[PDB]
């Protein structure tokens, strides 16, 4: 029996404006003897709603507990613990989740790399990478789009942040999206959207296509008329 | 110090300076010089406020509509003060962005079904909210 | 109209021309200025409106100012203030100068880059 506690994310705060706590419990044999509750440091009771999921193929059951807390409760760093009690566990399981302090704010940087030249020759698929680096803390939210249409959560993948060996305190992550070769050869556009607290407007976006980003040639035309006009 | 700036456009990044060189010694044989400096962007698109617009590969620079004055000036006539129109010639396209200006956009953000449109920053840094 | 090239070779004087045209009715007031101070009236002569042969109902007039050649070569500025009833603001102004005229040299320079997408 293992318990996973997920602290609230910045995206959930921005796009929903309601701080929530979740301590998922798995590897449960009986769902009629489970209880999920949250207790404060001083012992004040917190209202928690417990939900029961379906039956997993491995003869296990998962319980989901969603509870409403004030943004201050989490942002203050107040240490919270989720209480899980079961008849098969001689001692209740306790998990400690909190937000660390002494963290500065650093604006992240975003760059897109176009698909490799020798990948398009096979005419199978193309891969685009969105590299975001130089940020703290380590909670980011990257979403891909195609000419204003949000893309499905399944066509792109993202990686957990990892420390940067060069400069400590600044992290990085990247998102990889695949596309059809003909679709990319047509000339469609793609956008990378990242949400973080350090940004002034809190969201930034960048756009790449076939004509921009490692192109083959540059075609320019210039016209300069009325060169002998009145200036005064 | 020896050059006078006439126009300092930012959208077309055009800058014109004029200078007189005292060539030889005859006052009637001094040449008048006009310098034009243009910086063209190769990555910006047709509409700088819409990332989906196609790329731009044609640039037109009319000098008659660049060195033009369009602000009423005050003139003293020993009995009153009046406002005077500098030129009668007075939708222009902005090729490049302006540092003193902020460029923003609207983008749909989906998360758990709900869609929250949020103001973005097309420019890298520019100004802050 | 800036002074003629064949006039300044005599080292004697110059002649600037302020031309107002195509206006109705035939009423016009022209006055010259320099550095914001009115010039002496004699330095200039203004004529009466005259009909335009190519357009019925329209007139035109002229004004002539005389200045020294060394003053013009120094680089002084002049102004022609014209007032008529049909103007949007009733007063118009133009300025002529030696530097901002016809240049012998056109040093044009063009710089191409793929990263300068903004100008301060
Ligand atoms: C260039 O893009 C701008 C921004 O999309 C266009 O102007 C906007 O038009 C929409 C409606 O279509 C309005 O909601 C916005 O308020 C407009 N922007 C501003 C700043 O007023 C503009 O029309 C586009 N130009 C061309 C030629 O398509």
């Amino acid at each position: 029996i293992r318990v996973f506690a997920i602290p609230p994310s910045f995206a959930s705060i921005f796009l929903t404006k309601s701080t929530k706590l979740t301590c998922l419990v798995t590897d449960l044999t009986t769902y009629d003897s489970v209880t999920i509750s949250w207790t404060r440091q001083n012992g004040e009771a917190v209202k928690t709603h417990t939900n029961i999921s379906e039956s997993h193929p491995n003869a296990t059951f998962s319980a989901v507990g969603e509870a409403s807390i004030c943004e201050d409760d989490w942002n203050s760093g107040e240490r919270f613990t989720c209480t899980v009690t079961h008849t098969d566990l001689p001692s209740p399981l306790k998990q400690t989740i909190s937000r660390p302090k002494g963290v500065a704010l650093h604006r992240p940087d975003v760059y897109l790399l176009p698909p490799a030249r020798e990948q398009l020759n096979l005419r199978e698929s193309a891969t685009i990478t969105c590299l975001v680096t130089g940020f703290s803390p380590a909670d980011v939210f990257v979403q891909w789009m195609q000419r204003g249409q949000p893309l499905s959560p399944e066509k792109y993948v993202t990686s957990a942040p990892m420390p940067e060996p060069q400069a400590p305190g600044r992290y990085f992550a990247h998102s990889i999206l695949t596309v059809s070769e003909e679709e990319w050869n047509t000339g469609e556009t793609y956008t990378c959207v990242v949400a973080h607290e350090a940004l002034p407007n809190r969201v930034t976006e960048r756009t790449v296509d076939k004509s921009t980003g490692k192109p083959t040639l540059y075609n320019v035309s210039l016209v300069m008329s009325d060169t002998a006009g009145t200036c005064y | 110090d020896e050059r006078i700036v006439l126009v300092d456009n930012k959208c077309k990044c055009a800058r014109i300076t004029s200078r007189i060189i005292r060539s030889s010694e005859d006052p009637n044989e001094d040449i008048v010089e006009r310098n034009i400096r243009i910086i063209v962007p190769l990555n910006n698109r047709e509409n700088i406020s819409d990332p989906t617009s196609p790329l731009r590969t044609r640039f037109v620079y009319h000098l008659s509509d660049l060195c033009k004055k369009c602000d009423p000036t005050e003139v003293e006539l020993d009995n009153q003060i009046v406002t005077a129109t500098q030129s009668n010639i007075c939708t222009e396209t902005c090729y490049t962005y302006d540092r003193n200006k902020c460029y923003t956009a609207v983008v749909p953000l989906v998360y758990g079904g709900e869609t929250k449109m949020v103001e973005t920053a097309l420019t890298p840094d520019a100004c802050y909210p």
